[PDB]
């Protein structure tokens, strides 16, 4: 029936300043609620009816606005809340949620750590071949893969998962896998991935040889 | 009619600094609810007077 | 008979935490002098009420019966809950009825602190039948026959503000007592816990 | 402490039917509103059942009215989910909640761990994990790639999590009715290839533990 919508889908913020996000609807709604989805864990309680905080999560946490806009003010950003957010109404039936915000820590840039490397031996034999490009350690997080075959460049059979931001180093991850038939793959020699980043200013061109051992 | 309605509840904290507006209420229009027992009193009847107890 | 009825007798047992929010429900009375949950395990034997012992001899009872909540704070726990009676059978489903819809019913506040910790509440005959029938001694629901006048929710009606050197709950006693109460129709039967 | 413990899930044919199960610890039952939440992995989040202490009341919303089937039981203290008629509308991670009272409305306070219903039907297949290697550096981050398992719980372990401070395992990408992910492990020099790099993966749905150790090229 009704729909939340917020407005921060992806933030990513310093440890140390102020942060609202807010979650609004197509009519009004009283009371908003709100949750964090931490990773491999489910959400607790969190806030509840418009500026009551949890009973064991910290105070620096603060939740205002009524009718449309519901902001979530947050005096002081600290490394506990990498994780996605939900807001809850509690008027009519379907009791919808909203889309997510995704709230992280912001870093200073870094370069990748680039290695792309062949297909195994075993995974010749079954007529396929996948050409994987890893890519640990940046910020920010999104970044532009591109796949220049022999001059050209072909950007589909991309295979691209993300990570979420690492508790103890506070950096991201991402692979990059071009899946090939295995005459497909025997027609190549050179196998480049790059990534663009802001402080190169060129990409890092990372490569190697099919023929090659 | 004579019976104490709980209209508003809120949850001053620290981090309000001084003279901030913690709560901006209505004070009749929350008395005509629903879910309290003076609706079956005003839902039937248009033009009132009345005088109001605040605790 | 009207010794062991009129005297406060231990009934049921329940904390107050200072991490709930306002408005939760913290524990139902069931409304009967048949209301009773605790054990013993030296000596293996199920804690009876001095009430739930006289009434459980009849068919019928009828009476005023007199709830007498103990909390045990310090001085300083500050904080006010909501002793809210809402009248009827032992089957309906209370625990729907928001806090602000339980302002509708009456009730009665109590402050944690004080000079005081022990609030007597005189609960009302409200039945629609002028008695009540034993109908723990047969064993199936049917509509006209029941246990109870109403069932009685502690709200947390406000939170527990306490310092760090004092404790962080506050648990409160349920008495059982009465006035003005009546039983007839005798029979034999042994009461089981109310496992709520 | 709330433990909340789901129990069901899995792969079930679309169409199928399958009963889930959320038991209660250490607080009372005949007071607090139990519920699910339906956790999908791309959007969210879809609410689709309650019934309350009295067995009498249901309240559904406008997609799952009719066709999901909560219960509650005082006795075991567990809940009983039915459901029938599912798709792929369906295929998410399931978790079970607690609904407490405040002034105006409610809130869930406290929710379980999740179980994982899949909701499609080809059949349970073991992964075949292929290794990763290059074909000279001080950090060499080696790693395996994982495919060919349709169930999705799987786990990568690295020689018994003795290599475990660079492990970054990725998320599952699905690709021709395979889902394929992989883990980047950071190996020092003087570790490989002179010592044991293996990474072990285990399949709980088809009960398969292949061992593929990195060989230099």
């Amino acid at each position: 029936d009704i729909v939340l919508t917020q407005s921060p889908a992806i933030m990513s913020a310093s440890p140390g300043e102020r942060v609202t996000m807010t979650c609004s609807a197509h009519q009004y709604v009283s009371y908003m609620h709100w949750y964090q989805q931490k990773s491999g864990t489910s959400p607790k309680r969190w806030i509840y009816d418009t500026s009551r905080l949890a009973d064991a999560i910290p105070q620096r946490f603060s939740g205002r606005g009524s009718g449309t806009s519901y902001s979530l003010t947050i005096s002081s950003m600290e490394a506990e809340d990498a994780a996605t957010y939900y807001c809850q109404q509690w008027q009519s039936n379907p009791y919808t949620f909203g889309g997510g915000t995704k709230l992280e820590i912001k870093r200073a840039d870094a370069a990748p750590t680039v290695s792309i490397f062949p297909p195994s031996s075993e995974q010749l034999t079954s007529g396929g071949a996948s050409v994987v490009c890893f890519l640990n350690n940046f910020y920010p997080k999104d970044i532009n893969v591109k796949w220049k075959i022999d001059g050209s460049e072909r950007q589909n059979g991309v295979l691209n998962s993300w990570t979420d931001q690492d508790s103890k180093d506070s950096t991201y991850s991402m692979s990059s896998t071009l899946t090939l038939t295995k005459d497909e793959y025997e027609r190549h020699n050179s196998y480049t991935c790059e990534a663009t980043h802001k402080t190169s200013t060129s990409p890092i061109v990372k490569s190697f040889n099919r023929n090659e051992c | 009619g004579e019976k104490f309605f709980l209209i508003h509840s809120a949850r001053w904290l620290t981090t309000h600094a001084l003279f901030h507006e913690v709560a901006k209420l209505d004070v009749v229009k929350l008395l005509y609810n629903e879910q309290f027992a003076v609706q079956g009193l005003l839902r039937y009847h248009t033009y009132a007077r009345f005088g109001i107890e605040i605790q | 008979f009207t010794t062991w009825t009129s005297i406060p007798t231990l009934a049921a047992q329940f904390p107050f935490n200072a991490s709930d929010s306002v408005g939760q429900q913290i524990k139902v009375i069931p409304v009967d002098p048949y209301f009773f949950q605790m054990t013993n395990t030296n000596p293996d034997q199920k804690c009876i009420t001095a009430l739930a012992s006289i009434c459980q001899m009849f068919c019928f009872w009828r009476g005023d019966l007199v709830f007498d909540f103990q909390v045990f704070p310090t001085k300083y726990h500050s904080g006010r809950l909501l002793f809210c009676f809402v009248p009827g059978n032992e089957l309906i489903d209370v625990t729907g009825i928001t806090l602000k819809q339980a302002t509708t019913a009456p009730c009665a506040v109590m402050d944690i602190a004080g000079v005081q910790s022990t609030l007597r509440f005189r609960v009302p005959w409200i039945s629609d039948t002028p008695y009540r029938v034993n109908r723990y001694t047969k064993e199936a629901h049917q509509k006209g026959e029941y246990t109870a006048i109403g069932k009685l929710i502690v709200y947390c009606y406000n939170r527990l503000t306490s310092p760090s050197n004092v404790a962080h709950h506050v648990r409160v006693n349920v008495y059982l007592s009465a006035i003005n109460l009546e039983c007839f129709a005798p029979l034999y039967h042994a009461m089981d816990v109310t496992t709520q | 402490e709330v433990k909340l413990v789901e129990s069901g899930g899995g792969l079930v044919k679309p169409g199928g039917s399958l009963k889930l199960s959320c038991a209660a610890s250490m607080y009372n039952f005949q007071h607090y509103g139990m519920s699910w939440v339906r956790q999908t992995p791309e959007k969210r989040l879809e609410w689709v059942a309650t019934i309350q202490t009295n067995a009498t009341y249901t309240y559904y919303p406008d997609s799952v009215k009719g066709r999901f089937t909560i219960s509650r039981d005082n006795a075991r203290n567990i809940l009983y989910l039915q459901m029938s008629s599912l798709r792929s509308g369906d295929t998410a991670m399931y978790y079970c909640a607690r609904r407490d009272n405040i002034e105006c409305h409610y809130y869930f306070d406290y929710w379980g761990q999740g179980t994982t219903l899949t909701v499609s039907s080809p059949k349970t297949t073991p992964p075949s994990v292929y290794p990763l290697a290059p074909a000279a550096a001080s950090m060499v981050t080696l790693g395996c790639l994982v495919k060919g398992y349709f169930p999705e719980p799987v786990t990568v372990t690295w020689n018994s999590g003795s290599l475990s401070s660079g492990v970054h395992t990725f998320p599952a990408v699905l690709q021709s009715d395979l889902y394929t992910l992989s883990s980047s492990v950071t190996v020092p020099s003087s570790t490989w290839p002179s010592e044991t790099v293996t990474c072990n993966v285990a399949h709980p749905a088809s009960s398969t533990k292949v061992d593929k150790k990195i060989v230099p090229r």
